[PDB]
């Protein structure tokens, strides 16, 4: 029944000793603050963190507070520890500027709880609020690079293809100069997904050939990359880039093992299909595909 | 040479003139019509004009323009290009400047300190990123409010602020006298966050304020130094290591009520790419005869791989158009002249 | 009461696009992806110009073929950048 | 004897006592100085503005006089005019219309003894613009006439500011014929660097007179080069050249989407431009249903103005047009009633369509 020594942490501001000590203080009351479990332990970080937001403690004893609070915080029962994440996210609005990068490290572990929680329209929403471009502190190539996907993906799995679109564009205007390998791999494989998603099913089919064809990638996922760019070229637009594909395709060795393989041979020659065959075909597309 | 013309357009008080600063003026154009290697004197006049603009006051902005207007008489408007552009921003920034006044003197009329911004733009001036500086609590109010007043403005523009190259005053409250100080941010940010306690040492400095090694070392430099009284140090000259102890003396008897310890501006610290672009403007001619500039700028970069500048194109074609392998009545299209 | 108090601070910003480019005006393409045709004949990379519009290389080409025009401000189009 | 220029701050400090003591102490400032220098400048100001606060019109009148024959020397150019504007708008602010005016006589006066130049140049411009606040026009017509005496080249900002001007006050006074001789008039100087905002207005002038005459291309550059130039000087008209833009655009028969520019992409979601953008975007990719409806539902809110309406006729038969032109290109004889189904137009209009195209 320790709910009274958040109080005691009022007589630490009238400290005027400015130096190690009230870190010591700082960091001994939040030890002491977190041993407890029950409701008392989520008002006491409460206070805590509207304590912390106080303008009195200096900035830099404040952010080194903050900042280790945040990197031992997570270990508690998802719903106390989402409901004291939206608390100080929702505190530390005031004095953005002066505690900026550990609001953004704040926002990418709520978007990891949305990870686990099946959540992935409010996850997109979470991660949108770190502010990648605007602010006086910028971050490097691969932090937004990842988080760009990471948000693309996300919306991608909610089923809009337009805010996925736009936020796949925004990786790409910066993708192009990075150091990162397997980045570029999965920035194609976004790509490739969003192409697909707007329908654009033959330069879907094109990034999924030329994707293929990567070292780097396993071989299963090769095949179904395969696979995928034969279901994307037999829904595309009948033209010409479509049977120049067709025919790119069937000089493939590996398409044989492919389940439309028969198809493939039907739609090559340019011979009509009857309304029978497709009758098993179109259960191996994708729901967004019918 | 621009030398001379920047220090006669700078602000020298008992320096101003009238019309006949004009006529100087127009001499000084008069002894530049006929100098070759203008790119130099370009170059140079832009770093002068940045530095007269983005620091510091000119003497007046009248024979800014007017000097702006000569030059683009004679060179063409192309030429000039950046140097209008630093005007309109200045001009913008006044503006700007007076908006955001009556804001603040319009709703939530409290006036903590007295901002004043020279938003500038990211193509025309020399920018230079700062060091990301953490800045004390008292200023950041208003520069939450500013960027919430921008954005309101324009839309969709984001501020890229430079903490390197401001000024501030200080209300120095240490004995009798209120020593008003002024001082770069790097200066106002280390007395600032001293304020609050005594005695922090040279790391406590670094992490609390958070500048560069380089810079804090350059700024400590000051404040101390000079006249050997501002603040009372055993070694001389230049001393500075990990865990010094340092603090402020608790007097300052300097005689003079106007404290200007922002003296840092003062104690302030192809051959074969010319063969190969002209290798490819002779090999684009000698068969097309008549080709217009555009269109030889585009078949020579596509002919390339390397990026090359537009500079070294218009350059290698005059040099090349010298030696009579063209000739130029459309002012842009080019014969082969064999 | 505060040894140090700031009475006015004059600071120096700049303004930028968050978003710059993000299609070409004549293709409706990518602007860093291919030149439309680029993707049906199968690197090439874009080309500024004096307002940074920065459209592709192969379309501005083609456009400038016909009339020497930039496709938005409808200024002169003079190169710059590559 | 840096006791005289520092006792200035000292007095400003106790600025506690304003009356009967801030005007003593900086008096005894003047008395004590005799170099003409920056800091008297100062002094004259800092009770200039004490005593106008404290009402007192005579005595903040004689220091107005200090000031003015101050203005002649010492100080520099740049601070002297950034004190008159000040002075002067820190008292307009307030309204009292008549000293005001003896206020601009005075300070025209003055710079008249001295030199005038580019000072009095946009003193008299400033007044000329307050006169246009009023929207009285003899006033202004003769300030007018006054400064374009003065001003009658290496002088190209001072013709652009005073066509401006008038452009401004003719385009309330609805003489499109002086506009569009000011706008030719204007066309010809091009060794200036004006105010973006006088380079604004100047264009805008010039695409509504090239809209109106007919020409598009000439009407869209200008129109372009307006809007660019009033975004940057703030400017709550940015909106109104945008839209005019974008009619501008439809209007060229377009083919690539205005909106895609780096300077107007942000204001695309804009709620007074929405439905423009909705209009550009059914215009291109050939779209009848949806540039209907769009007329129909936004049929409030842009069929004010009269400059979009009267183009509306110009537009739904561009469109027409072309979805007929893509409509009849694979057939060989095809019915009339099916392509008055497929347009949802009676046959009458079909076949006075079909004949225009034809001829
Ligand atoms: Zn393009
Ligand atoms: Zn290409
Ligand atoms: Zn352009």
């Amino acid at each position: 029944m320790a709910a009274a020594v958040r109080q005691d942490l009022a007589q630490l501001m009238n400290s005027s000793g400015s130096h190690k000590d009230l870190a010591g203080k700082y960091r001994q009351i939040l030890e002491k603050a977190i041993q407890l479990s029950g409701a008392e332990q989520l008002e006491a970080l409460k206070a805590f963190v509207e304590a912390m937001v106080n303008e009195n403690v200096s900035l830099v004893i404040s952010r080194q507070l903050l900042t280790d609070f945040c990197t031992h915080l997570p270990n508690l029962p998802d719903s106390t520890a989402k409901e004291i994440y939206h608390f100080t996210l929702e505190k530390i609005q005031p004095r953005v500027i002066s505690f900026e990068e550990q609001v953004a490290s704040i926002r990418q572990h709520l978007a990891s709880i949305y990870e686990k929680e099946e959540d992935w329209r409010n996850a997109a929403q979470v991660l949108v609020g770190i502010p990648l471009e605007t602010g006086q502190k910028q971050y490097n190539v691969d932090y937004k690079l990842e988080t760009y996907l990471k948000i693309a993906r996300l919306y991608l799995e909610d089923d809009d293809p337009v805010q996925a679109e736009a936020y796949i564009n925004r990786a790409s205007l910066l993708q192009n100069e990075s150091t990162n390998e397997q980045l570029q791999i999965h920035y194609k494989v976004c790509y490739a997904r969003v192409l697909d998603y707007r329908r654009k099913f033959i330069e879907a089919a094109q990034r999924y050939n030329e994707l293929s064809y990567k070292t780097i990638v396993h071989e299963s996922e090769r095949l179904e990359a395969l696979k995928h760019a034969l279901h994307c070229t037999i829904l595309a637009s009948a033209g010409q880039q479509r049977s120049r594909m067709l025919a790119t395709l069937f000089k493939d060795e590996r398409c044989q093992q492919l389940a439309a393989y028969g198809i493939l041979e039907k739609m090559y020659l340019d011979r009509i299909i009857r309304g029978n065959q497709l009758q098993e075909f179109a259960a191996m597309l994708m729901p967004h595909q019918k | 040479i621009a030398k001379h013309v920047d220090s006669k357009l700078r602000a020298g008080n008992k320096e101003a003139t009238d019309e006949e600063l004009e006529r100087t003026l127009d001499k000084i154009m008069i002894l530049f019509r006929f100098i070759h290697g203008k790119d130099v004197f370009e170059a140079f006049y832009k770093k002068d004009l940045a530095k007269r603009l983005l620091v510091g006051k000119s003497a007046s902005v009248d024979a800014e323009k007017s000097m702006l207007s000569k030059l683009k008489h004679e060179c063409g408007a192309a030429f000039t290009s950046k140097l209008e552009g630093m005007f309109k921003d200045m001009e913008l920034s006044k503006d700007i400047m007076v908006h955001f006044k009556q804001h603040m003197q319009n709703q939530s009329d409290s006036g903590p300190i007295d901002l004043t911004v020279n938003i500038l733009t990211m193509g025309y001036w020399p920018t230079y990123t700062p060091m990301e500086v953490h800045l004390t609590p008292e200023m950041i109010k208003l520069q939450e409010v500013f960027k919430a007043f921008y954005l309101g403005k324009h839309s969709g523009r984001k501020l890229q602020w430079q903490t390197t190259l401001g000024h501030a005053v200080l209300k120095a409250e240490f004995k009798e006298g209120k020593k008003e100080f002024q001082v770069s941010l790097f200066q106002t940010l280390v007395l600032l966050m001293f304020n609050e306690g005594d005695g922090f040492s040279f790391e406590e400095i670094k992490m609390a304020t958070g500048i560069e090694d380089s810079e804090l070392r350059r700024t400590l430099q000051s404040l101390a130094c000079g006249k050997a009284r501002v603040l009372i140090k055993s070694p001389k000259g230049k001393e500075v290591e990990d865990g010094d102890k340092f603090i402020f003396n608790g007097e300052f008897k300097h005689k003079l009520f106007r404290i200007k310890i922002n003296q840092i501006q003062m104690k302030e610290t192809f051959q074969d790419r010319q063969y190969q672009i002209d290798a490819a403007i002779v090999r684009i001619m000698k068969m097309r005869k008549t080709l217009g500039h555009n269109l030889l700028v585009s078949e020579l970069y596509n002919q390339l791989k390397f990026p090359v500048k537009p500079g070294d194109l218009k350059k290698r074609i005059e040099s090349l158009i010298d030696r009579d392998y063209m000739e130029r009545d459309n002012p842009n299209q080019y014969h082969y002249v064999a | 009461k505060k040894r140090f108090e700031v009475k006015k601070w004059n600071a120096v910003a700049l303004w930028a696009w968050d978003i710059v480019v993000d299609n070409c005006a004549i293709c409706r393409n990518h602007i860093m992806d291919l030149c439309i045709e680029c993707q049906a004949n199968q690197e090439c990379t874009v080309a500024w110009g004096v307002c940074n519009h920065a459209f592709h290389f192969h379309c501005i080409s083609r456009w400038l073929k016909t009339r020497q025009v930039c496709p938005l401000d409808n200024r002169e189009w003079e190169f710059q950048k590559y | 004897n840096v006791d005289l220029e520092n006792q200035y701050y000292n007095s400003k400090a106790l600025k506690e006592d304003d009356p009967k003591a801030a005007l003593s102490s900086f008096q005894k400032v003047l008395e004590l100085e005799g170099e003409k220098g920056e800091w008297g400048f100062k002094a004259l100001k800092q009770m200039i503005k004490i005593n106008f606060k404290l009402t007192n019109f005579p005595e903040m009148m004689n220091r107005y006089k200090q000031l003015l024959t101050y203005i002649r020397s010492a100080v520099t150019r740049n601070y002297s005019e950034k004190s008159i504007n000040s002075i002067l708008d820190y008292i307009s602010t307030s309204k009292q219309m008549d000293l005001l005016q003896e206020f601009y006589e005075t300070t025209l006066e003055a710079l008249k003894d001295a030199k005038n130049d580019r000072l009095w140049f946009k003193t008299n411009t400033k007044l000329g613009k307050l006169y246009l606040e009023r929207e009285e026009y003899g006033k202004l017509q003769k300030i007018l006439r006054q400064l374009h005496q003065s001003c009658q080249l290496k002088k190209g900002t001072q013709l652009l500011e005073i066509y401006a001007l008038e452009i401004q006050m003719y385009t309330a006074q609805k003489n499109n014929k002086k506009l569009k001789a000011l706008y030719e008039q204007s066309l010809h100087i091009k060794s200036a660097i004006p105010h973006p905002l006088i380079m604004g207005v100047i264009r805008e002038c010039g695409g509504k007179m090239h809209l109106r005459e007919g020409e598009f291309e000439k009407a869209h550059t200008d129109f372009f080069e307006a809007f660019k130039n009033y975004d940057e000087s703030g400017s709550p008209r940015r909106t109104t050249c945008l839209k005019y833009l974008v009619l501008a655009n439809m209007l060229m028969k377009s083919g690539i989407n205005p909106f895609d520019s780096q300077e107007a992409k942000p204001y695309k979601n804009d709620p007074e431009i929405l439905a423009m953008t909705n209009l550009v975007s059914a215009y291109q990719n050939n779209d009848i249903t949806e540039f209907e409806k769009i007329l129909k539902t936004n049929h409030s809110n842009i069929m004010d103005d009269p400059f979009i309406r009267e183009h509306i006729e110009e537009l739904l038969r561009n469109i027409r047009t072309q979805v007929l032109i893509k409509l009849i290109k694979p057939y060989t004889r095809i019915h009339i009633p099916f392509i008055s189904k497929e347009l949802n137009i009676d046959v009458a209009d079909v076949e006075s369509l079909l004949v225009q195209c034809i001829l």
